[PDB]
């Protein structure tokens, strides 16, 4: 632990000025850090270990893709062989993207997942347990790519379990986890009625509790259910 | 790649 | 050498994949591999090269400046003692961005300048010699800012005196190293007018040769003229 | 900062 001599306070206010500089990388190590004290994740302590990993994971998450682009683009029928630095580069790229999910999967594990007892942690925390696997499924190709889509699925669906249970269909978290899993399914695990049943029964149960709320609950469900309004349209 | 919503910053 | 291993011509190809990918940090590592080769730099690498490190110190300087911000406010007559935390961490990134220009003005020393001959590839190091200087004049508050200064201008000087001995006045390095040296004039050195009438005379100089140039020539310089004249604007 | 105009990528 690269932080374990730093204040549990000062990492999370590091983590703080780190978001508003874009030093995201910074804000993922710092976040780390606050976890591996050992002392479970406030709600806006969960937010922002949340924003920095995916902000991480993105930016390696868009790399892959242009570098598999070029290799797939390399392997086509009159392309010049141009020897093995696409793949070779593409490869290290992905590694360190597994790594960094590999890391989040860890946190999550070790301990974070089996101390939430609230369903706002928990289920937080096993939308990231299936979104970590989503991003590992992404860029898996070997022996173990239905296993990795499997964990995701259990993750995401132990999640679903509990927010149907435990939350109202307009909370944020909830809503934000069917986003996720319909998308799990359209592209990950080649369900695309699925996703579309998903997302349009996740919009149509929030549309009818949204008379519950107040104006900025109203505004947090809002914002979450036009994402799902944005696939829903490109899927059908 | 079209890349469909999901939840939080879009940051790829 | 972390690189050692790898072709000159791979990393070449590597630094260019990193570029699509907006892999900056990895575009930068490998072209400093590239440089520890020991060849002379085509102008294409050259480009590579200083595209890499800019981008890698750009994020640092934004960076920097936020922080700086917040530390300057915290010490304001009415802000509430927040503990060293904004310090520490504007000191971390600080260190990290000194670094980067260490990292830059070390492969320009060894040995990239002593062994550039012509003017086009010259001026450009010498150009790079004073700008990242000038990056660790922007963030020295000690008894060496003065040196520092002093570094970036004697730099600029020598690629300014090369640059109206060999080049003509349109030529993009001469107008991008005279924009630079006109910045560094207005905000490093606290010479304003020295910034507005180097300006003014390169613009001047560079429009009244726009007329020898072929159209593809004619809009590389212009795109500098304009950044010439965008300064102008805000200094006048 | 207002950051004035300088050579290559605006990175920051
Ligand atoms: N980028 C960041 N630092 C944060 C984003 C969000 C956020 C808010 C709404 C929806 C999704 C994310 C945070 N949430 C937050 C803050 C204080 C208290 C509580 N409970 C929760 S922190
Ligand atoms: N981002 C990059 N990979 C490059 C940018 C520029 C560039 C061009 C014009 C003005 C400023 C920068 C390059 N220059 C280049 C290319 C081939 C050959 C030669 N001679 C020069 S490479
Ligand atoms: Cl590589
Ligand atoms: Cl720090
Ligand atoms: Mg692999
Ligand atoms: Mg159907
Ligand atoms: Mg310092
Ligand atoms: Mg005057």
């Amino acid at each position: 632990g690269a932080m374990g001599s730093m204040e549990r306070a000062s990492l999370i206010q590091k983590a703080k000025l780190a978001e508003q500089a874009e030093r995201y990388e910074d804000m993922a190590a710092f976040m780390k850090g606050a976890v591996e004290k050992g002392e479970e994740l406030s709600c806006e302590e969960r937010n922002l270990l949340s924003v920095a990993y995916k902000n991480v994971v993105g930016g390696q998450r868009a790399a892959w893709r242009v570098l598999s682009s070029i290799e797939q683009k390399s392997n086509e029928e009159g392309s010049e062989e141009k020897g093995p630095e696409v793949r070779e580069y593409r490869e290290k790229v992905e590694t360190e993207l597994q790594g960094v999910c590999d890391t989040v999967l860890g946190l999550l594990d070790s301990h974070l997942i089996k101390e939430a007892g609230d369903a706002e942690s928990r289920v937080f925390y096993l939308k990231m347990k299936g979104d970590y696997y989503r991003y590992l499924a992404e860029v898996a190709t070997g022996d173990d790519k239905k296993r990795i889509i499997d964990s995701a699925r259990s993750a995401y669906q132990e999640a679903m379990d509990i927010s149907k249970k435990e939350m109202p269909p307009t909370n944020p978290i909830r809503l934000g986890l069917a986003l996720n899993f319909s998308v799990f399914h359209y592209e990950i695990a080649n369900s695309p009625e699925e996703a579309i049943s998903l997302a349009k029964t996740t919009f149509d149960e929030a549309m009818a509790d949204l008379h519950t709320l107040s104006e900025d609950s109203y505004k947090d469900s809002t914002l979450i259910m036009q994402l799902l309004r944005d696939n829903l349209t490109l899927w059908t | 790649k079209l890349m469909f919503k999901t939840e939080g910053p879009d940051s790829d």
